[PDB]
């Protein structure tokens, strides 16, 4: 029954900066016979299984770059990254194995970059779909930063509400941006009751809201 | 070279059981214990228990002993985990994780996860629809196209383009949950309005729990 507590729960950083997360353990993790610390660091990039960075608290697993250094003894530890790459975005877990394995909450590593403005697109409902009674129109906000981005669908200059669902990707591992898919779905019979189908976009990398639209 | 391969997506009915597998390949399976770690969505890791091949000796997480049973089969270098009296709390991702017993539970090689969903519902294949590359779908001479993957249950599907030949600028979004209770995602890709004339774009959707397979074409 050991409690692993990592602070901070999350942080941001520019490529090149230095990162330092810690991991207090409620119980001392040091073995008098070993003088080895029973703590490991794992990394987990979006959509992937946890990959081992460091064991014995200090020792790198092979193939793990010199930028990650393990530090700490007894109850207090710290993972360090010397020159944050844009690819290091992940959730870092400390685990103890001084007894039955327990994890920390994780520390989410976000990357910091400049305002990028989003590229707006828009998609008609396909034939094969409309030919099934349904009608989904789609808005694609490609490659912006930060993650806040408002997206109002409008139909014939009538603001909708309750008929669309947004989805945000995780940060790109090269450009550090985001993509955002905004699907508007209604009945084919509601589809062919109007003409104007637009997608009004607010953001920070935009000065004036960007509308993209099309006609049935 | 050291590969850990687990089963596929499981759709199981509340109260049933499930056994997911893990064939380990690339090392001598018998001088390495083998762990299983739960991962609920947007939540951290949870060790379940771990077993050595040499006698099938176990040790369990003190809250999983009553849900999880670990069975080994060195003769096939496969480990097993079974989950019983299933509820929705056991809907998550479970990884196979290898460790050395002689040193402790540092798991250097992990599986690839198997999404487990516990629903009263039957699987339902998705309706692969294409996303139309138009001229309002353009900015700077480059066009964005895709495939909508609508109305599937349960998570997850796997989207890839040109059978993997194409990884550049692809965006396969997290699935959203509709009013109807069926997932729906997109997996766009931005591309030059040049290739459109003379280049083909095929989404390779695979929703495995329903054995569904589609390679729909995305044209202007």
């Amino acid at each position: 029954d050991i409690v692993m507590s990592q602070s901070p729960s999350s942080l941001a950083v520019s490529v090149g900066e230095k990162v330092t997360m810690s991991c207090k353990s409620s119980q001392s993790l040091l073995y008098s016979s070993n003088q080895k610390n029973y703590l490991a660091w794992y990394q987990q990039k979006p959509g992937q299984s946890p990959k081992l960075l460091i064991y014995w608290a200090s020792t790198r697993e092979s193939g793990v770059p010199d930028r990650f250094t393990g530090s700490g003894s007894g109850t207090d530890f710290t993972l360090t990254i010397s020159s944050v790459k844009a690819e290091d975005l992940a959730v870092y877990y400390c685990q103890q194995y001084y007894s039955y394995p327990t994890f920390g909450a994780g520390t989410k590593l976000e990357l910091k970059r400049t305002v990028a403005a989003p590229s707006v697109f828009i998609f008609p409902p396909s034939d094969e779909q409309l030919k099934s009674g349904t009608a989904s129109v789609v808005c694609l906000l490609n490659n912006f930063y930060p993650r806040e981005a408002k997206v109002q669908w409008k139909v014939d200059n009538a603001l909708q509400s309750g008929n669309s669902q947004e989805s945000v990707t995780e940060q790109d591992s090269k450009d550090s941006t985001y993509s955002l898919s905004s699907t508007l779905t209604l009945s084919k019979a509601d589809y062919e009751k109007h003409k104007v189908y637009a997608c009004e976009v607010t953001h920070q990398g935009l000065s004036s809201p960007v509308t993209k639209s099309f006609n049935r | 070279e050291v590969q850990l391969q687990q089963s596929g997506p499981e759709l199981v009915k509340p109260g049933a059981s499930v056994k997911i597998s893990c064939k380990a390949s690339g090392y001598t399976f018998t001088d390495y214990y083998m762990n299983w770690v739960k991962q609920s969505h947007g939540k951290s890791l949870e060790w379940i228990g771990g077993i050595n091949p040499n006698n099938g000796g176990t040790s369990y997480n003190q809250k999983f002993k009553g849900k999880a049973t670990l069975t080994v089969d060195k003769s096939s270098s496969t480990a097993y985990m079974e989950l019983r009296s299933l509820t929705s709390e056991d809907s998550a991702v479970y990884y196979c994780a290898r460790n050395d017993g002689y040193r402790g539970y540092a798991m250097d090689y992990w599986g690839q996860g198997t999404s487990v969903t516990v629903s009263s519902a039957s699987t339902k294949g998705p309706s692969v629809f294409p996303l139309a590359p138009s001229s309002k779908s353009t900015s700077g001479g480059t066009a964005a196209l895709g495939c909508l993957v609508k109305d599937y249950f349960p998570e997850p599907v796997t989207v890839s383009w040109n059978s993997g030949a194409l990884t550049s600028g692809v965006h396969t979004f997290p699935a959203v949950l509709q009013s109807s209770g069926l997932y729906s995602l997109s997996s766009v890709v931005t591309v030059p309005s040049s290739s459109l004339g003379t280049q083909t774009y095929i989404c390779n959707v695979n929703h495995k729990p329903s054995n569904t397979k589609v390679d729909k074409k995305v044209e202007p």
